[PDB]
């Protein structure tokens, strides 16, 4: 994977000694080239993960996330061009360095071989985002935002470290290939429950899970837009990639202690989706929407069925493209109106034709029209959960109905209706943010044509 | 203090510590401590401020008491063994007397209320020399006698250090005070692994030495002593405080910065010894150390603070002092994780 | 381990206790500091004389050489704290509380 | 020219810099020669060749 | 490339990590019993050297 | 080699050259009292170097070519607002005094470097122990509130205790009704706006706090204007003085090592000029300070440390 | 785990006995990374000293990288020596103590009773 | 520290009076330690208030010890099941409310239950399991 | 009530307050030397005999 790693780190010298105006052009073009090179990673064998090196390996689960990160990186590059114009060149290059460093840690995380190496770069993503959230934020609270996001993830991260090093002393290795191949049943000894626990809350705190999610509304609604997408699109999914990994050994414990988190989640998305319907800030809805969508994933991983894992993977990638779009969409409105209140700028279809479309299928992908990959992930979860328990259907079915309730609500309360006559600064929609939405949406329908590439290794 | 006397005063401190790390006789070890104390008290009160006198004083009574207790614990060991060699202690009371005798020199358990304000009163220069060099000697003694150590006592010494050091730092503004509690926090980390693998505390010592060094001579360059005084450095020196972020993150152990190497490597070793509950604990309570690191990070350059108009001609002038190894120290204090297996060089 | 060992060991304990209970005087505090030195010197002398550790008879001497060396340091520190603050009670040097 | 007083680093210290390249080549050919002789010390210690 | 790329690559990688896994477990117990028994090349804590002792005739005959 | 601890270890002393010829002196005269004429007259005949009164832009002479920088980037204040309208919420008045304070810090600092590295005495126009005279006169005339004034002494005490008073000074005495005529006679339009009570407040503070507390640190040589135009007697008395009373004799080489060490690097000299005390005339906005700090950067030479700015020459940078 | 092993001459960086081991290759990624540490140190030096960062005095920069690789080289040679010693006392003690490490027979998968937990 | 092992000397459930007395002594002893420190580093004003402060902390700690004593033995007696983390859990507001009632306040008392709730559960976990805190060096 | 009133009060604010509350008592030391060394004496005494770390 150094055919991706080496060019990615080579973006640092190139972006750090380019001209004072070419930093945006240079970073965007070669990051896209990295995305094209990363597209070759879509190739997967029947069941053998691509073992490029001793310390790097990939399969049908890592690559779709890998392409998601690499494809994403130019998207914040173009999104940040708007509000980063009024800055010095050296600080601007510092911003680009954080994004590239964030990307580089992401690729190493997904391509990691053993759990400890995965853990190091996994957590290492906290540092670049911590600077992004805090240094370049917009409001006073961002200082409290960073601490909330940092400690929450760390509070669960440290128990996993103790459990991980404990794995090495007991099993003899932490390599994922050996762990799955040398998998042994886990006893129900009272120590083993905490052993199971210490490998879980690390992944579910950043999912986020119901209860342990408050950093999500306190960061995504408050981070800079560029940091907002990568947080929602991929960073939450870091728990997903880990959980499919760590569950290979933590069996058959999952049968019992999934329950306290299952209905914690099962009552979760319905509860969270209710909060989304009754927000006042724009970005607060999508943030609360993200945990709601992430909640069905938690059930998908934990239930441990092949169908749910495919549904987990599809919903994971689909939500990333979606949540990035709505966060980008909110940023476009926030920039002109200098706020994020929902009913502040209702009724803008008459002035924003193309935006009103970009609202339209972005919300529809949030409603998950058929046959968008959102349903393909969502429906697979439903069938797996129903096979587990019939009474499941009412809950998340009601959730995706209250999900439908709000997912038109901002469409009504941002585009439908009459403009505000005192507002007179909604200028012609610039092609930059405009083309940004195009690059968000077309891969969604393109992947809809051939979804078979994003169901993970269980397909 | 005349420059020539200052050098010989320092050389006596280094010789005193060196005598501790090379001698095999208990009396000479005690002598090395005595010479170390004797040559250091003048160093603390180099500038003769009113604060430094009692700062140096609180140093003296604490360490003299520690030295006298150390001498007594040596004497009992001679009484019950007839040996002066540093192998082990053949009287449990003799050992159980030296742990605190060495602890107050290290400042770990409630034998620590001297560390904060002794750092505060004295200058920043001797503050660096106090919190880094003065710990090689007592730790070297502990490493040699690591065999016959009561694990229950030694672990409690460190656990108390981590809790108090982390808790105390949350309520400090004077940068020297927060450094002292942070140093006390690292005291427990090094000493917790002491009974199990002495190679590990040497590694943590070396990393902590670079952390405290690099942090301090950044403070010297910033010429700041309180959080507010540091805040204005963003207006004058942006790179110094921007570098101070990474060292602060590394000092908190936030990986992949070099500061994780001790916290990571230590945890791996004790889990080999079926210690699980305690390693989870310092993993938890290292976070309060991280708190006032980020608050320092927030106040320095993560958020530019109100400046002072008297800074114009300040920008017109550059530092004449020439901190060396500062560009080097940051490198070891930030990015040495890929060379983690090098701990076997110490082994 | 006859009773003379008890007398000077228990003595050193009260020197430890006496030092660790500063009431109102640095000078009296330093007295207890040098007090410890008696029991250590006396016990050490009893040990290497009883055991005929002739080559180690120098150890009590070297204790005394480094004994008064601290004693000089204590009074020299006591000189300035009393000079610039008037007295030697260890309570008026709390300016380093903050 | 701008700084009327001679700047503290106005001109290179040809003694200082000339030492710097002078020692650096030493640092290299020591390592180069050491790497070789270690390889020759290898192949006969174990009888590799 | 063909599946013989990934198949034989996995064979090499899986075998090499397998030896490391068993060696790591072997090291844990070897150090464990070597520290306890002490009859091993390492963990030999130092003791008094026997060449310091003087054997020449002293003053009193019986010693 | 710059004078560091290494030179003292080598044996480099400055007491050897500290003699009767090393008199750092300055003529502390009233406004337009002819003190500059008297100071320069001392300079030519006594052999001492002349330091022109450190203004708002003297620091610009200490750094680089010496051209006065822009007001916003070399003080944020200027003198015309002081004289024309000495009452406003922006507080240009104290921003002048606070900035003008540091200028005489350097003017005295460079005065030290002259006579501790060579032993050759200097002449100035007023000095650090004259800036309070203007500030005290500033408060009595209703210019800037006392919060700035009470901060002034706190800053003054922590940037001058390490500083040793000069050898001698000269106080030229010109009657205050004549000075008001003199400022009116010159024709500088800002001099018209000056209140007459300001000049006598300068005269009062000159003979109320400066002259009394100076007497025990340097000799009193109070000379009238009738005693000022004649350039001889003002300097024969200087030679016929004693230079005995004062802290100069009891400053051994270790004091001089401490002195020159602190004053060699200005950073700690005025480190206490930027006290973390927020004031209306001193607290620049976070955004304002940020851009202004940037604004200082595009200026030539003010990008890297001196000797490295390729924009203004400094060839062979790749080796320097 | 090694300071008490017999024959350990004190204060002796690389034993003559260690020369029988393969010297670290010059291209060794561990070694070249330590070269980058020298490169990074050079850039930090010009940043504090207010110098043209990357394009500043190369002699100061080139000294940093040249120094780091050297002290990197012997540290890497000491690296493998101690690890080889760990692997030397490894097998000699295993052979010396055979009974506490018995040989495990083969009890292949076709005979184990290991159960299947129904994942439903 | 022998009195600490006295808890394990008498089996759980039975000797409910002895178990309560043992934990009351354990609490009271620990109460002396904290009072001894607090009376030391926090300055007193008189002998009367010094023992008054000593009495307060000793009262709380002894009471906290006692109730955890009763709750442990009665739970192992009503259910007749010794090995139960819940047996120590019901000591949660048993300790929390009383300590929040000794210094009468709903905030501290109510928020307390959980903290030594699972802590009492967790120490019972190590009682049943082979968990060690100050593990001696094996390797 | 559930999210913005209880969740942030059931974990973040309680633990933050607990550290907030008693970080003061650790750091509010008046600096009396007699009080410091008195704590040394109690720690020294209870090190053995009481806690029996020597046994
Ligand atoms: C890790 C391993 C590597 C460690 C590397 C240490 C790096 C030190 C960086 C210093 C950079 C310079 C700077 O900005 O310095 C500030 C600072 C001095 O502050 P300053 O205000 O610039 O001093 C002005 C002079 O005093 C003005 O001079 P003066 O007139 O006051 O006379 C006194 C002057 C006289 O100096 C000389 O004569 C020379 O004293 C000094 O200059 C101090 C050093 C004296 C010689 C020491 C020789 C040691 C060998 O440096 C120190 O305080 C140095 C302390 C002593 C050495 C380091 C001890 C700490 C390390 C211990 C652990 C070692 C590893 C263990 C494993
Ligand atoms: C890079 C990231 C990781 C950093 C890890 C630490 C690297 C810095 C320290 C390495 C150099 C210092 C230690 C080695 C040295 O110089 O001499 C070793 C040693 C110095 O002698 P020594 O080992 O007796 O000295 C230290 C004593 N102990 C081990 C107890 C701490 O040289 C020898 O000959 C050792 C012989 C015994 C070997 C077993
Ligand atoms: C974290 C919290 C861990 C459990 C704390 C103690 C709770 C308790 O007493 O539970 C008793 C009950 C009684 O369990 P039980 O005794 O019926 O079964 C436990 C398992 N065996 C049979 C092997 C001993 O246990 C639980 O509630 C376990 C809950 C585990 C999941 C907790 C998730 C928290 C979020
Ligand atoms: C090992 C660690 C655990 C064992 C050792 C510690 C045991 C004692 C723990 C309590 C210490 C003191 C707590 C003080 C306190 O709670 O004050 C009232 C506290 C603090 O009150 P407050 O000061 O925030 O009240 C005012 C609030 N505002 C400012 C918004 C108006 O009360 C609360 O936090 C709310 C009620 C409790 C809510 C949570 C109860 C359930 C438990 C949740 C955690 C479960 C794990
Ligand atoms: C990860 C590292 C960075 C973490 C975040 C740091 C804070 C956010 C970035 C902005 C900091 C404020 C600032 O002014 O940054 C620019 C500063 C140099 O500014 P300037 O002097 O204009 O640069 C001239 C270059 N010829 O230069 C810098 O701030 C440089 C920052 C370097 C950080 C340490 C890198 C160590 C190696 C990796
Ligand atoms: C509260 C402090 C812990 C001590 C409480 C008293 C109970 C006790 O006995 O603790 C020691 C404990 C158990 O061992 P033992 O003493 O033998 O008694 C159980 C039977 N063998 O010794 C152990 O090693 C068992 C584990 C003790 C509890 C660890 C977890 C504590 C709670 C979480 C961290 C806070
Ligand atoms: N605020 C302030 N103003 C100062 C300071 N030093 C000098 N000035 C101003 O410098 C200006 C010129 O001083 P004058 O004494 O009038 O100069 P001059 O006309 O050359 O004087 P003579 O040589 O006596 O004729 C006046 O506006 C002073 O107030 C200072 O430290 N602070």
């Amino acid at each position: 994977m150094l055919k991706i790693i080496i060019p990615t780190t080579m973006l640092l010298p190139m972006t750090w000694m380019s001209k004072h105006n070419m930093i945006w052009i240079n970073a965007t073009v070669h990051s896209l080239l990295i995305s094209l090179i990363s597209l070759s990673l879509l190739n997967q064998l029947g069941e053998n993960s691509l073992n490029f090196s001793l310390t790097f390996f990939s399969d049908s689960l890592s690559a779709p996330l890998l392409v998601l990160t690499t494809w994403l990186l130019p998207l914040m590059l173009m999104a940040s061009q708007s509000h980063l114009s009024k800055e010095t060149t050296t600080r601007k290059k510092l911003y680009i360095t954080m994004l590239i460093l964030l990307q580089l840690f992401l690729i190493m995380t997904f391509t990691a071989t053993e759990l400890i190496l995965f853990y190091i770069l996994f957590e290492a993503t906290l540092v670049p985002t911590l600077i992004i959230i805090t240094r370049w934020g917009n409001q006073t609270e961002r200082l409290n935002a960073g601490l909330y996001f940092l400690f929450y993830t760390l509070a669960g991260s440290l128990p996993l470290l103790v459990a991980l090093v404990y794995i090495q002393n007991t099993t003899g290795s932490l390599n994922f290939l050996i762990i799955h191949y040398w998998s042994h049943p886990l006893s129900n000894s009272w120590s083993n429950i905490f052993m199971w626990l210490a490998c879980i809350m690390a992944f579910m705190v950043k999912m986020p899970l119901y209860g342990l999610h408050l950093w999500l509304p306190k960061a995504h609604v408050e981070a800079p837009i560029a940091g907002s997408m990568v947080l929602a699109a991929v960073l939450l999914k870091l728990g997903g990639y880990g959980m499919m990994r760590i569950t290979t050994i933590l069996n058959p414990l999952t049968n019992y202690m999934a329950y306290p988190f299952l209905m914690l989640s099962m009552w979760g998305m319905i509860m969270t989706s209710s909060i989304c319907l009754r927000q006042t800030d724009l970005k607060s809805l999508i943030a609360y929407s993200s945990v709601s969508h992430m909640a069905l994933v938690i059930v998908a991983i934990m239930i441990q069925t092949p169908w749910s894992f495919m549904g987990a993977t599809a919903l994971m990638i689909a939500h990333g493209l979606t949540s990035s779009m709505l966060f980008c969409l909110a940023n476009t409105n926030y920039e002109r109106v200098h706020s994020r209140t929902m009913i502040l700028a209702r009724g803008l279809q008459t002035l924003l034709p193309l935006m009103a479309t970009w609202w339209l299928m972005a919300s529809l992908t949030n409603l998950a029209l058929p046959p968008s990959i959102n349903l393909i992930g969502e429906l697979f979860i439903i069938t797996a959960s129903f096979s587990w328990s019939n009474i499941t259907i009412i809950l998340m079915g009601m959730n995706m109905m209250i999900t439908a309730l709000y997912s038109l609500y901002m469409l009504i309360t941002t585009q439908r209706g009459k403009y505000t006559h005192h507002i007179n600064n909604i200028k012609a929609s610039f092609t930059r943010e405009n083309a940004l939405m195009a690059l968000h949406i077309l891969p969604l329908l393109l992947l809809t044509l051939n979804p078979k590439m994003i169901l993970g290794p269980l397909y | 203090m005349n420059p020539i006397i200052y050098t010989t005063l320092i050389m006596t401190v280094m010789s005193g510590t060196m005598l501790v790390m090379i001698s095999s006789h208990w009396l000479l070890i005690w002598i090395g401590f005595e010479m170390n104390l004797l040559a250091m008290i003048p160093v603390l009160m180099k500038n003769f401020n009113p604060r430094a006198t009692e700062a140096a004083t609180k140093y003296f009574l604490t360490q003299a008491t520690a030295s006298m207790m150390l001498m007594m614990a040596i004497i009992i060991n001679l009484l019950y063994s007839g040996q002066w060699t540093i192998t082990k202690m053949f009287n449990p009371v003799a050992m159980t007397m030296m742990t605190m005798a060495l602890a107050m020199k290290l400042g770990l358990s409630p034998f620590h209320f001297w560390v904060p304000e002794v750092t505060q009163g004295i200058s920043l220069q001797a503050g660096l020399l106090l919190l880094t060099w003065q710990k090689l000697a007592p730790l070297s003694v502990l490493c040699q006698i690591s065999q016959s150590i009561n694990p229950n006592l030694m672990l409690t010494m460190a656990m108390l250090s981590i809790l108090i050091g982390g808790w105390g730092g949350l309520n400090q503004t004077q940068l020297r005070k927060i450094m002292a509690y942070s140093s006390i926090a690292h005291m427990g980390w090094m000493t917790a692994v002491l009974p199990y693998n002495t190679t590990m505390t040497i590694l943590n010592l070396l990393i902590y030495i670079t952390m405290t060094l690099a942090m301090f001579m950044l403070l010297i360059h910033s010429s700041a002593t309180t959080t507010l005084s540091l805040s204005h450095t963003w207006n004058k020196m942006p790179v110094i405080t921007s570098l101070m972020m990474v060292t602060l993150l590394s000092m908190g152990g936030l990986p992949p910065l070099s500061g994780f190497m001790p916290k990571w490597m230590i945890i791996q070793e004790m889990t080999k010894n079926e210690s699980i509950i305690m390693p989870t604990l310092m993993a938890m309570t290292a976070l309060l150390n991280l708190y006032f690191y980020m608050r320092l990070a927030y106040s320095s350059s993560l958020t530019m603070f109100p400046s002072t108009n008297n800074m114009k001609m300040k920008w017109q002038f550059e530092h004449t002092k020439q901190m060396k190894l500062l560009p080097t120290m940051i490198v070891l204090s930030t990015l040495v994780l890929p060379m983690t297996p090098a701990l076997s060089s110490l082994n | 381990m006859p009773l003379v060992y008890m007398n000077i060991i228990m003595a050193f304990a009260i020197a430890l206790a006496g030092l660790l209970m500063y009431r109102s005087h640095l000078m009296s505090s330093l007295l207890c500091l040098e007090g410890m030195m008696l029991s250590l010197f006396i016990m050490s002398t009893l040990i290497i004389l009883n055991t005929h550790f002739t080559l180690a008879n120098m150890m009590p001497i070297i204790l005394l050489v480094f004994a008064a060396c601290e004693a000089a340091l204590g009074l020299s520190l006591l000189v300035m704290v009393s000079n610039t603050y008037g007295t030697d009670y260890v309570q008026n040097l709390n300016l380093l509380q903050c | 020219k701008f700084y009327i007083r001679e700047p503290p680093h106005g001109s290179p210290d040809w003694l200082k810099v000339g030492l710097t390249l002078g020692t650096s080549v030493f640092l290299w050919i020591y390592l180069i020669k050491q790497h070789k002789e270690d390889v020759l010390e290898y192949k006969r210690r174990n009888g590799l060749e | 490339d063909g599946p013989e790329k990934n198949y034989e690559k996995t064979m090499a990688i899986l075998q090499i990590e397998a030896e490391k896994a068993e060696l790591r477990l072997k090291e844990l117990e070897v150090r464990r019993l070597m520290r306890a028994r002490g009859d091993g090349p390492w963990y030999q804590y130092p003791t008094i050297d026997k060449a310091l002792i003087d054997h020449s005739p002293k003053t009193t005959p019986d010693n | 080699l710059q004078y560091g601890p290494l030179a003292f270890v080598l044996g480099e002393r400055t007491t050897r050259k500290l003699t009767e010829t090393s008199k750092v002196i300055t003529v502390d005269g009233n406004i337009c009292s002819g003190k500059g004429r008297l100071a320069r007259e001392i300079a030519e005949k006594l052999g001492l170097r002349h330091f022109p009164e450190a203004g708002i832009h003297y620091a610009d002479s200490t750094t680089g070519d010496g051209k006065p920088l822009d007001v916003q980037l070399s003080g944020n204040c200027s003198l015309e607002k002081f004289y024309d309208d000495p009452k406003s919420n922006d507080g240009n008045s104290y921003r002048l005094q606070s900035w003008l304070y540091a200028s005489r810090l350097l003017q005295y600092a460079d005065a030290l470097e002259h006579l501790l590295s060579t032993g050759q005495g200097v002449v100035l126009e007023r000095s650090i122990y004259s800036d309070f005279v203007f500030l005290e006169a500033m408060y009595r005339q209703g210019f800037i509130r006392k919060q700035c004034v009470e901060h002034y002494n706190e800053v003054k005490k922590v940037t001058a205790c390490e500083y040793l008073p000069p050898h001698v000074v000269v106080y030229v005495d010109v009657p205050v009704p004549e000075i008001q005529s003199r400022i009116q006679k010159k024709g500088n339009p800002h001099e018209m706006k000056i209140t007459a009570a300001y000049l006598q407040d300068i005269e009062n503070a000159y003979k109320k706090t400066f002259l009394p507390e100076m007497s025990e640190k340097c000799e009193v040589l109070q000379y009238s204007a009738r005693e000022a135009e004649d350039a001889e007697k003002v300097v024969e008395d200087i030679e016929y003085l004693k230079c005995d009373k004062g802290p100069w004799p009891d400053q051994d080489d270790r004091t001089f090592h401490r002195l020159r060490m602190l004053v060699q690097n200005k950073l700690e000299v005025l480190n206490y000029t930027t006290i973390p005390v927020y004031l209306p005339e001193i607290t620049i906005g976070a955004h304002q300070s940020d851009r202004v700090f940037q604004k200082f950067t595009e200026l030539p030479g003010r990008k890297y440390s001196p000797g490295y700015n390729e924009d203004v020459g400094d060839k062979w940078i790749w080796l320097k | 785990m090694m300071s008490g092993r017999p024959g350990r001459v004190p204060l002796q960086f690389l034993p003559n006995e260690a020369r029988s081991l393969p010297p670290p290759k010059l291209t060794d990624p561990r070694l070249v990374y330590m070269g980058f540490l020298g490169y990074c140190s050079g850039l930090i030096d010009n940043a504090i000293r207010r110098r043209p960062v990357v394009s500043a005095g190369l002699h100061r920069q080139l000294l940093y990288v040249t120094s780091f690789v050297f002290f990197g080289y012997y540290l890497l040679k000491r690296q493998d020596y101690m690890y080889a010693l760990r692997d030397h006392d490894m097998f000699a003690y295993v052979k010396s103590h055979p009974e506490d490490f018995p040989e495990k027979d083969k009890k292949t998968y076709g005979e184990i009773l290991e159960e299947f937990h129904p994942v439903r | 520290k022998t009195l600490l092992h006295k808890y394990s000397d008498i089996p759980e459930g039975t000797e409910c009076h002895r178990k309560a007395y043992a934990s009351t002594s354990i609490g009271g002893a620990t109460g002396l330690i904290v009072s001894a420190y607090s009376i030391a580093l926090k300055p007193p004003a008189s002998f009367l208030e010094g023992v008054a402060r000593t009495g307060r902390y000793t009262f709380t700690s002894a009471a906290i010890g006692a109730i955890f004593g009763l709750t442990s033995c009665i739970s192992a007696q009503v259910r007749e099941k010794p090995d139960d983390p819940l047996n120590y859990f019901i000591g949660g507001c048993a300790g929390g409310l009383t300590l929040g009632a000794r210094t009468r306040s709903y905030g501290i008392g109510a928020a307390a239950c959980a903290y030594m709730g699972l802590t009492a559960a967790l120490v019972k976990m190590g009682q049943l399991e082979g968990w060690q805190v100050f593990a001696e060096p094996k390797v | 009530l559930l999210d913005l009133i209880w969740l942030e009060t059931i974990l973040p604010k309680t633990t933050s307050f607990i550290q907030m509350k008693m970080s003061i008592m650790v750091s509010n030391q008046k600096g009396l030397i007699k009080l410091y060394f008195l704590s040394f004496l109690i720690t020294i005494m209870i090190s053995m005999t009481l806690f029996n770390y020597h046994e």
